[PDB]
């Protein structure tokens, strides 16, 4: 055979793909949550950025891989769409690659696996869909000032837990206005 | 200069935990392809030279002999197998060795092995607890005689081989070979020969012990075959003219002398006949060959002799007639001669064939082979071997299980059920011990040739519609019961097989630092 | 499918074992401790059960988030999820790495 | 595939082999897309040739549902001019290649 | 050549200069053995897999065997296991403190030189602070034997000693070593280890065990005669078979007749020999070797009970008890040779004959422990398990104080040690923290054994014990780091136990520090 | 033999150079088929399963390799349909 490029396939093909994925992941993966720990980022100049946000990080990040700027692509339509949650959808897209190159060496043929996760994806909607809460707290009960108590008991705010929260609940409810069809 | 080991291997730690891992890998990858009926074989050749050729995983942990020492554990406790049950052997090696697989990788996440342990101990007690629930005894049930029912489980385990066509009439007689036996059952007593030629219908069932009777000497219209009370004799002695054993050479100058030579070496041969006739021995079986001169002795006498043979069926016949094996001629005497009821010597194959009837002592009884080939006759030898050990268990101990990984599925689903009640760390360990279990019923469907992944998910799935007894089957491709298929195997085998299996694997885990002393 | 599905709920399992590590604490303890809560709630209604129960990180134990306040929008985790699923169905679709 | 090795006994001479080896090698397209369905391609080209044999056209390979059924239930149809030019052009190219004993290089 | 090599001027002995620091690559040394018997220390510590000299395999979780079959060919290590002998007198228990505690004396003290201190006030540190140790334990003594004989009592003590060594046999043999043990108890002074002698026997299990007075054998008695009480016993470790002198007696053998000859002449040996046994009136026979046919038959014509011994050292004992001597010829008549017993008989315990020799006049301390077991590498740890435990009732036989165990002690008394420290100015208040700290190295050992994470435990039992509250150990659990009180759960251990434990490791660890140089000889 | 002119060295050439092209090809039949990563000489990635655009990518200098080439491009100009096949 001659031609003018390299050509490869097999297994080893999407283990590669696979571990990409893993790097990527793994470099957000401990900074998720609020004590998520922060991570310096470094040019080509040798200035450095810190933050622990996931989404700030995949922006600047810069790693040259046909299938790791799949995932990075993905993480703007999930920022465009709503703004939350691209760390967690780079983290489990990474575990599904993982688990599922384990099935592929138990020469389960990759359509079965994709069938899986379309049907496990759309049960997965239905079940949440009945698990849900509509808006509530909002007349006759007060569960909504331990909404806020929460978040204030990480802070030296805390320290009087009614007193504090109780005007942020009486914030928000003064501010609404439809301005819109209801 | 100074060093504490000076060559003394030795390591500890995590890295000295995950080699024995792998070393018992290697040790169950032998015996692995062998589990199953239909399982492949193995062909081990010693210094000799010579080939052993079966699927017998405890006759390939033998000549094995691994210098490994975590190797060596696995293969004593196939031993200890053997003293308790007899069978099951590849089953324990090859299970224990796969809680170690599943649990590798928990190990170097940095969980103890204390842990582990306490999971192999508290998952196995649960376990022999449901199999003791599921297992039912069955003896009057539907009221069917118990020889009909012990004929439809051999039926089974021989269908699908070359004897399926006439396993109808195999079946019966290896159920009857089993009832002539007496409350103690034991394998070893029933012996198989082998006849080339004839079709498999002409297969031979007798009561008595029977061996292939190589003498070709001469000797021949004499010595009638039919005794009514005959006296049988264990010898070894040769009788043969001329022997490597016993000669006579003596060196003289006198010519007379010459014809008292040549007559005393004829008078020593002449004297162990004598011996034999002295203690009114009708039936003289020699394990070395006769000699022409000797056989015209006793047929003049009205004795038979036969000889060639073999000193395994002389221990039969010894635990048959009642006597014992004696080497010389001199303490031959009435303590060892034995007695049968009829002798016959028979001419079915067109060789010369002798067996005993009605003898008092004896608890054995011998099986004809008739086919084709020597190799129809070899693998039908150890095919209707495992039929008698389906029948001889099924006597014995009355309340079983369902086989073919039935019973290893339903101990997976009712263990992954239980670890999800359970919080801690024993959550993943039981959840991996149930999926450890489920390797028998995958390598019944490799060795088979059949698609493992198709066959083990839809039988999953069926055990979650309540049937605890249905199984793989071995012969067509699809997901059978095995219960009404009457495929059968003790409860208390079952229990002792993941006893010695959660043992084997719980002090591999136990085991630290392994030290060495040079010597 | 089941492979396929039962696999998809093992690969779940990384936000609750993520969110323990970060926090300073076993992650293998809180997460069974989870699994055991959620489970009883599908055995039966019944309410001595606990249903709907979180993970405190604060104090790195099992909380009701209904009554601690810790809500995230429906959009959020629904959305998650099926871009998430189609990437590891991008990414596995190919078989082949041509140059030229 | 399957009437060809009918006509390939009827046959002599080099034409028995030579017209198997055609119709052996029309099988790797139904091994194919059964391959690319998730099945086993070996079982399912075997199932194939029975049904073949004793019903008609009708059986096939649906990529749809990951299984043998209908094809014309399944509303699975293509016109044949794509099948025979499929294997007139093919033949033309097959035994343009036989044909080169050596290539020359000029200038 | 220039330069020439650094501090060596002595037949090549390797010396470590001013910067290599000759004591800290001692100390390593010394740490390295620590860490292999650190992970046998508990109930849960993890089985060790020992290849012996005669490549013979074995598992034991035992420390002083670990000792025996590893080599340890280091000078200054060898001064830990010299100090691990002397563990054994006085005392049974306590070896796996001294190879644990030892080496945290040396690891903390390469922290202090490092800092610059002197290796003398190093020493004179341990010194100081181990007398305080001395006056503070007999403070730390709960609670002490009632005395009162009882197999409650006994056994109850023997929880504690048999943990660590046989796990899960726990409640079984602890009955049964208490029934030996109480029986020497009514003698004052007399009670010693060897009196009580174990003797292994393979069979179904431990269960099927039990205890027999006298001088238990497995071996039957080759004789019919029952019961005897003959006190004359004449041992010969010479097989029976036809008497041959130690000179020449060429035996020629040409024929038949004389063949015949020969061989009953055999028979006439082996008749004057036993005869001349009865005529000193010795009912008694042991025999080191193998037994004729025909010896059986004159053995009962004389009514002479024979023992046949395969074992040699069943065969010490009988010399160091009743006084009979192996002689090497075929049976020797010496009557200044024998021995003296009072009653001999033989007995079946659990379907198998067994020989028993004790003393129906004189009172004794001979007891047997007959064991059961399927695989003999179980079974000889039980032998390990029990000398263990009757060494622990060795001490009790001097005065009788209990101490806490579990770690509880060493909590306890590393809190009262630190006090002294602060309240010391000078130097010495180094050693003496660190001296403090030592004693934790026991309760995060025990801790890492039992998969419970060593920083959570050693906090608790600051704060339990800071409080006031005494008797305060680590609860032995997987899933569980919380602790429970040790008096109501039944664990204690020995005072005199960790007494000569504290001294014997405190010289071996300033022994060491002494040592600044290593320096090969020649004779 | 002897064959001092070998011209099934050239066939053998021939063979496996035109093999090599439908082994790869061949995993994008069907609706099902898996799709590809081409990197242009470049850097420039793309995923497509249509195979008569890889082939176009391919450029392949063996010349039975080239005939293949032209022979998909012939069967989308009569019938288009059935690149692939």
């Amino acid at each position: 055979l001659s031609v003018f490029g390299d050509r490869s396939t097999g297994e080893t093909i999407r283990s590669q793909n696979v571990m990409a994925a893993a790097s990527i992941a793994n470099i957000v993966k401990s900074s998720l949550g609020p004590v998520g720990l922060d991570k310096m980022l470094v040019d080509d100049i040798g200035d450095v950025t810190i933050t622990n946000d996931g989404a700030t990080i995949l922006k600047l990040l810069e790693v040259e891989h046909p299938a790791a700027k799949v995932l990075c692509e993905l993480a703007d339509l999930q920022d465009k769409e709503v703004g939350d949650g691209t760390t967690s959808v780079v983290i489990i897209a990474a575990e599904l690659l993982k688990n599922a190159d384990e099935l592929v060496k138990q020469k389960i043929h990759p359509t079965s696996v994709i069938s899986g996760y379309r049907l496990a994806c759309k049960e997965a909607v239905r079940y949440i869909n009945e698990n849900l809460i509509v808006n509530t707290d909002e007349l006759g009960r007060d569960c909504l000032i331990n909404a806020a108590k929460t978040s204030m008991s990480s802070k030296i705010i805390g320290i009087n837990g009614d007193f504090f929260a109780n005007m942020v609940v009486d914030a928000v409810l003064a501010i609404k206005y439809t301005d819109i069809r209801g | 200069v100074i060093l504490l080991k000076e060559g003394t291997d030795s390591s500890q730690g995590i890295p000295q935990l995950v080699s024995n891992i792998s070393a018992c890998q290697v040790i169950a990858e032998a015996v692995r392809t062998t589990l199953g009926p239909r399982g492949m074989d193995k062909l081990i050749v010693d210094g000799r030279g010579k080939a052993t050729i079966s699927n017998d995983g405890a006759t390939i942990l033998k000549l094995l002999d691994v210098v490994h020492p975590a190797a060596k554990t696995l293969v004593d406790i196939a031993k200890s197998q053997d003293a308790e049950v007899g069978d099951g052997t590849t089953s324990v090696t090859l299970l224990a060795a796969e809680f170690l697989k599943q649990v590798k990788p928990y190990v170097e996440e940095g969980l103890h092995p204390q842990i582990i342990i306490r999971a192999f101990r508290t998952a196995t007690q649960l376990a022999v607890n449901k199999i003791k629930e599921i297992a039912v005894t069955v003896k009057k049930a539907d009221k069917v005689e118990q020889r009909k029912l012990l004929e439809k489980c051999a039926m089974t385990a021989l269908s699908s081989k070359l004897i399926s066509q006439q396993k109808a009439f195999f079946a019966k007689m290896v159920v009857d070979a089993v009832m002539m036996l007496d409350d103690l059952l034991q394998l070893k007593m029933i012996g198989i020969k082998k006849v080339q030629g004839g079709a498999l219908e002409d297969s031979q069932l007798v009561a008595g012990v029977a061996f292939k009777k190589t003498f070709s000497y001469a000797g021949f219209e004499m010595q009638p075959k039919k005794y009514h009370n005959p006296k049988i004799a264990l010898l070894n002695v040769e009788l043969e003219l001329k022997a490597e054993k016993d000669n006579a050479e003596i060196r003289v100058h006198t010519v007379e002398d010459y014809q008292a030579i040549v007559d005393a070496e004829w008078n020593i041969l002449y004297d162990k006949l004598e011996k034999i006739h002295h203690s009114g021995a009708k039936v003289v079986s020699s394990k070395l060959p006769i000699g022409d001169v000797a056989t015209q002795y006793f047929a003049d006498r009205d004795m038979f002799c036969a000889g060639r043979v073999p000193e395994e069926d002389l221990k039969r016949t010894m635990m048959a007639c009642g006597g014992s094996i004696q080497t010389s001629v001199n303490a031959l005497s009435a303590d060892v001669l034995g007695r049968c009821q009829v002798f016959e010597e028979t001419q079915i194959g067109g060789e010369r064939y002798n067996f005993f009837t009605g003898c008092p002592k004896a608890k054995t009884c011998t099986f004809i082979l008739r086919g084709g080939a020597e190799q129809f006759m070899e693998e039908t030898e150890r095919s209707l071997h495992d039929a008698i050990m389906i029948v001889r268990r099924a006597i014995k101990n009355d309340s079983v299980v369902a086989g073919g990984g039935a019973i290893e599925m339903e101990l997976s689903k009712y263990l992954r059920d239980y670890s999800r009640t359970i919080p801690g760390k024993q959550q993943l360990l039981i959840g991996a011990y149930a999926k450890a279990l489920e390797i028998i019923p995958r390598q019944l469907c490799d060795n088979a040739g059949f698609d493992a992944t198709n066959i083990l998910n839809k039988l999953r799935a069926r055990h979650a519609q309540g049937g605890t007894w249905y199984g793989v089957d071995i012969n067509n491709e699809d997901i059978a019961d095995n219960f009404e298929a009457f495929v059968w195997e003790p409860a208390m085998v079952r229990i002792n097989a993941l006893t010695a299996a959660s043992e084997a694997a719980c002090l591999i885990v136990s085991v630290d630092e392994t030290i060495k002393n040079p010597r | 499918e089941q492979l396929a599905i039962a696999e998809f709920a093992r690969s779940l399992l990384v936000i609750p074992n993520t969110l323990a590590v970060n926090a300073a604490q076993d992650s293998t303890d809180l997460v069974a401790k989870l699994r055991a809560f959620h489970n009883e709630a599908q055995v039966n209604p019944e309410r001595k059960n606990l249903k709907w129960i979180g993970l405190d990180l604060s104090n790195g134990k099992p909380r009701d988030n209904k009554q601690a306040g810790v809500f995230e929008p429906t959009i959020v985790k629904v959305k998650s999820l099926k871009f998430a699923t189609e990437a590891a169905i991008t990414i596995l679709r190919i078989d082949d790495l041509i140059k030229l | 595939a399957l009437r060809l090795t009918e006509y390939s006994r009827t046959l002599s001479g080099m034409e028995s082999y030579c017209v198997r080896a055609f119709a052996d090698a029309m099988e790797v397209i139904p091994s194919t897309l059964a391959e690319n369905a998730g099945l086993n391609p070996i079982s399912t080209v075997t199932e194939l040739r029975n049904r073949h044999a004793q019903g008609e056209k009708t059986a096939g390979i649906n990529v749809r549902k990951g299984g043998i059924s209908n094809i014309l239930e399944e509303l699975v149809v293509q016109p044949l001019l794509v099948s025979v030019s499929a294997l007139t052009l093919a033949t033309e190219t097959v035994r343009s290649i036989l044909k080169i004993d050596d290539v020359v290089n000029t200038r | 050549k220039a330069p020439g090599f650094a501090q060596m001027l002595k037949e090549g002995a390797k010396h470590f200069s001013g910067l290599e620091e000759a004591v800290y690559r001692n100390i390593q040394a010394c740490k390295e053995l620590a860490q292999t018997t650190r992970t046998a220390y508990g109930p849960n510590g993890m089985n060790k897999m020992v290849i012996n000299h005669l490549e013979k395999l074995f598992v034991t979780n035992d420390a002083a065997t670990i000792l025996r079959e590893l080599e340890v060919q280091h000078p200054a290590a060898k001064m830990i296991v010299m100090a691990s002998h002397m563990q054994e007198q006085e005392v049974g228990d306590g070896t796996n403190f001294v190879l644990v505690f030892a080496g945290a004396l040396l690891e903390l003290a390469e922290e202090l030189l490092r800092i610059g201190l002197s290796v003398s006030e190093v020493i004179e540190g341990y010194e100081i602070a181990c007398r305080k140790a001395h006056e503070i334990l007999p403070n730390l003594v709960c609670c002490s034997a009632k005395n009162l004989r009882d197999i409650d009592e006994v056994s109850s003590l023997l929880r504690t000693s048999i943990m660590s060594k046989q796990y899960g046999n726990e409640v079984f043999l602890a009955k049964l070593i208490a029934q030996a043990c109480v029986s020497i108890f009514p003698d004052s002074g007399h009670f010693n280890v060897d009196n009580i002698r174990v003797c292994k026997i393979l069979g179904s299990g431990i269960s099927s065990s039990s205890v027999l007075h006298g001088m238990v054998f497995k071996k039957e008695t080759e004789g019919d005669v029952t019961s005897v009480k003959d006190a004359k016993i004449a041992v010969y470790s010479c097989p029976f078979d036809g008497m041959i002198t130690e000179t020449k007696g060429t035996v020629l053998i040409k024929t038949a007749e004389e063949l015949m000859n020969f061989s009953k002449g055999e028979e006439n040996l082996m008749d004057a020999q036993v005869k001349a046994i009865a005529d000193t009136g010795a009912n008694v026979v042991v025999t080191g070797g193998k037994v004729a046919d025909m010896a059986l038959h004159y053995a009962n014509k004389y009514n002479i009970m024979l023992v046949r011994l395969n074992s040699k050292w069943d065969l010490r004992r009988l010399c160091k008890t009743v006084g009979a001597t192996a002689l090497p010829r075929l049976t020797p008549p010496v009557l200044e040779e024998m021995g003296h017993c009072d009653s001999v008989y033989l007995s079946e315990v659990g379907d198998t004959q067994v020989v028993v020799f004790k003393h129906e006049k004189e009172d004794g301390a001979i007891s047997t422990i007959v064991l059961r077991g399927s695989t003999d590498n179980l079974m000889d740890d039980i032998e390990r398990a029990v000398d263990d435990g009757v060494n622990t009732f060795k001490v009790l036989t001097r005065d009788k104080r209990l101490v806490p165990g579990g770690g509880a002690t060493e909590i306890e008394l590393a809190k009262q040690i630190t006090s002294y420290g602060e309240t010391c100015p000078g130097l010495e208040q180094y050693a003496i923290k660190k001296f403090a700290e030592a004693f934790e190295a026991i309760p995060r050992a025990l801790a890492e054994n039992s998969g419970v994470k060593a920083n959570e435990v050693i906090s608790k039992l600051y704060a339990v014990h800071q409080e006031g509250n005494k008797n305060v150990g680590l609860d032995i659990e997987a899933e569980v780091p919380a602790v429970k009180d040790m008096l109501e759960a039944g664990i204690l251990d020995t005072y005199l136990g960790k007494y000569w434990a504290i001294k014997l490791a405190t010289n071996a660890a300033v022994t060491v520090l002494r040592v600044d140089q290593i320096i090969m000889a020649k004779p | 033999y002897q064959d001092r002119d070998k011209p099934a060295q050239i066939r053998f050439s021939n063979i496996s150079a035109a093999k090599a092209v439908a082994d790869a090809i061949r995993t994008s039949l069907g609706p099902k088929g898996m799709d590809k990563m081409i990197q242009d000489g470049k850097g420039d990635v793309t995923i497509t399963n249509d195979g008569a655009t890889i082939l176009k990518q391919m450029q392949v200098l063996h010349p039975a390799a080239r005939m293949l080439v032209e022979l998909s491009k012939a069967q989308d100009i009569e019938a288009g349909d059935g690149t692939t096949s």
